[PDB]
């Protein structure tokens, strides 16, 4: 009856500290530098196919924060806010947490399901008798394809909700290009407004791709296995990004 | 199942050519709309420090 | 009753798989049909007069054309039929009793005590009296068949499709099916089509077989007429030598 | 070469003509043939179940506002604007998109890959051949029961994010309580912003779980197709909800 | 578990209601009654509102 919660909380927390293992090893020890010449062509599939939907939902945000900002603004000053708050919103907020789980989604159900069939057609653990360590051999670009993909990503996010923000605050909705852009440099201080929006961009990527590793390198060899696998990759990686986002934004701007 | 294939088209190119109807109208809402019978006048000034388009 | 198909052609995915398929299904016969894998075999079958369409041809049920005769007749026609697909299907979301249950609600209005007899006797007739109050995804293998049979066989049909039972298993299920197809096909006077990749088991079973590749039928017979009439497909598909119409890729250089 | 892109947009769109057929034979009020014990109990999978992902979430993006919204008013001197900044971010885009996001996101993926799982096992194939229609058995209550839902879960989302955003920014960092609650009202209205921040939810609502369906459903039955049909119901799900609250919120608010 | 989705689902509702309350509580409006409309003529209105008070 109620000691069923009990297990489950049991084993689910289990496995976190198997995760914790697993990462250990995968980036204490590398010395197999010639095979790692790959790792750029395991990049394609997460960074290269990716810039589709970081583009397009970058435009779609600057453009909304643009009307927002601007029906609020006239009331208070968007000659020089809609440049101040277009800029701070997606540098601090949201590039490194629209673009982080829109990443989650797209590169983290992928990337799991990729390792899973790895695992469950069983030829993965085909390798272990030919002398290849398969986190040498297999985990070791995919993981490090997302630590540099997310961070590179982050910048478009954000690079292209400023051409969404100024393309209607200013050239549709009457705002000088002057103050825009001077408001900007004003309040915007590369030390640390651009630089923590980037730091907080590495603490997601490894973050989000280590839960996307762990999950798809799954225990059971059951085939209903995957599905269960692909939807908790976007759920887990999903809180922990909103949970430490919260403490980093509280440290970096309080 | 060769004969359900077109229609499957021609649905397509029908939603597909609403939705981009859709979005250019809705916009008129806030942007490209003079909301009124559109007479002009002009008038001539010495000064008109701090007019901007769009002002009343 | 006689199901008979007619120069049937049905194209899927740009590809024949089927070339004017001439069927006659003897009644109250078991009738079987062989092939190499991969060939249409599920096709075939779905083909039968569920739920594909055929591009030329004719089903004909009782000697009547299904297509386009009538919505109501063939809502009701449906009830004389039972299939297992493939691995099998059970409801993951229904107790056993609900899976077995489950069709009696599609052309019946029962008192639930009698829909809770029928199931009782319909799970005893496949030894799976006692089981009822299980989740389906609970049972072994050996029992997730003889539970999806027993839902086949739930409205007393007349013609019982097996789709390839014999294909992967092991050697005690194979003993355990082909009793309850000896013991089924006579208790309830049924016709039944096996289809199947294992020929050492399908040879022994039918009464008639066909086999059937490359979208045409390449010979037909009772096993011992399929013996006498070595086309060199035939044969070779029939006896499992290496040698035949085949291909392996390779050239000297 | 270049053709093959002009194949794969050719396919896609074909496709969705499916989908938009699809939708309207569903949509009409035919279920009602059935008992609708099923549409409760089917409730309990796509909005009981994500009760504690959209909550946990409300709180942090609450917290966030809070303090965001702080050490920046702290410059203006003006701290009334707390309760009026966090109740319209809130109401109009965040509980909105957020939601539709966690939400499919979740329960998109895992529907998706409940109704294909159902294709590839064959047990509709099975109805066909009972007699019962598998659109007033399978489809139907998922669909119903995906757009009741997420405009409730947005509502509790804003709910707990409003909660979570006084709790700082008000208890925490000494503004007076009387202006929170007096900024809320001045000037924003239930019978106006809630009111169009539940709107767009219905839309989101049809296009995340339309979407869900479809992706599983209406596909021939390869093997690889759950995995990937599970990415590709995050993608589209996510890309039609930003665009679509563009055009939403431009009108609404412009 | 049916009995358990039946006896559960009915927290979202009881959730949906104390928040919902909450919702209007925060941004309640106001309730006009017996309302009549009255005109009258003024020389000038400069930056007047259509809501003011
Ligand atoms: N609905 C569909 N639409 C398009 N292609 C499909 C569909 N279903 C399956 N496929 C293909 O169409 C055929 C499915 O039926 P079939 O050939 O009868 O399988 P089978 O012979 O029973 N398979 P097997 O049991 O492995 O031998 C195969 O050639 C598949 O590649």
């Amino acid at each position: 009856t109620i000691a069923w919660l009990g297990r489950l909380v049991i084993e689910r927390i289990r496995g976190i500290g198997v995760a914790a293992l697993m990462l250990l090893q995968i980036i204490f020890s590398l010395p197999s530098a010639g095979g790692f010449g790959r790792f750029v062509y395991q990049m394609h599939r997460v960074g290269v196919m990716s810039l589709l939907i970081i583009t397009v939902s970058g435009l779609f945000i600057g453009l909304v924060l643009g009307l927002q900002g601007y029906s609020i603004l006239v009331n208070v000053g968007s000659e020089s806010m809609l440049g101040t708050m277009v800029s701070l919103t997606l540098l601090r907020e949201l590039a490194p947490v629209v673009a982080a789980l829109l990443f989650a989604g797209r590169a983290g159900s992928a990337l799991t399901a990729e390792i899973g069939s790895m695992k469950q057609s069983e030829q993965l653990a085909s390798m272990e008798m030919i002398g290849v360590d398969p986190l040498k051999q297999i985990v070791s670009p995919r993981l490090w394809a997302g630590i540099v993909s997310l961070p590179m990503l982050t910048v478009i996010f954000a690079a292209i909700g400023i051409v969404g923000g100024k393309l209607v605050g200013v050239d549709f909705l009457g705002v000088d290009e002057g103050s825009f852009w001077s408001g900007m440099q004003n309040n915007v201080q590369f030390g640390h407004d651009v630089v923590n929006g980037i730091i907080k961009s590495i603490v997601f990527a490894l973050l989000c791709t280590w839960i996307a590793v762990f999950q798809g390198y799954a225990c059971d060899p059951t085939p209903e296995g995957i599905a269960t696998a692909m939807t908790r990759t976007v759920v887990y990686s999903s809180l922990c990004v909103l949970g430490f986002d919260f403490v980093l934004t509280a440290v970096m701007f309080g | 199942k060769s004969r359900t294939s077109e229609l499957a088209v021609g649905i397509f190119v029908i939603i597909f050519g609403i939705a981009l109807f859709f979005l250019a109208m809705k916009v008129s809402g806030l942007v490209g709309t003079n909301l009124s019978d559109g007479y002009t006048m002009k008038a001539q000034f010495d000064n008109v420090n701090g007019l901007k388009p769009r002002a009343k | 009753s006689l199901i008979e198909v007619k120069n049937l052609s049905f194209n899927r995915g740009e590809r024949v798989i089927y070339d004017n398929i001439s069927l006659n299904i003897r009644r109250g016969q078991i009738t079987a049909i062989m092939g190499p894998s991969g060939t249409g075999k599920t096709t075939l079958l779905r083909l039968i007069g569920g739920q594909l369409v055929p591009d030329q041809g004719e089903v004909l049920l009782d000697g009547k054309d299904i297509a386009q005769m009538s919505r109501q007749e063939l809502f009701a026609a449906r009830a004389r039929m039972g299939m297992l697909f493939q691995s099998g299907a059970l409801f993951t979301d229904m107790s056993v009793y609900e899976n077995v249950a489950f069709p009696i609600r599609a052309h019946t209005k029962l008192s639930e005590n009698l829909i809770a007899e029928l199931v009782a006797l319909k799970l005893e007739s496949v030894g799976l009296r006692g089981t009822e109050q299980l989740m389906p995804t609970e049972l072994s293998g050996g029992m997730n068949r003889r539970v999806a049979l027993a839902r086949a066989i739930a409205l007393d049909p007349d013609l019982i499709m097996y789709d390839e039972p014999f294909a992967g298993q092991d050697p005690i299920v194979k003993g355990v099916l082909t009793r309850l197809i000896r013991s089924l096909r006579e208790a309830l006077d049924l016709t039944t089509i096996i289809v199947s990749h294992d020929v050492p088991e399908t040879l022994s079973i039918a009464d008639y077989i066909y086999v059937v590749a490359e979208g045409k039928i390449q010979g037909e017979g009772t096993p011992e007429e399929l013996q006498a009439y070595a086309s060199p497909f035939v044969k070779q598909f029939l006896t499992g030598s290496a040698e035949g119409p085949v291909e392996y890729q390779f050239s000297h250089q």
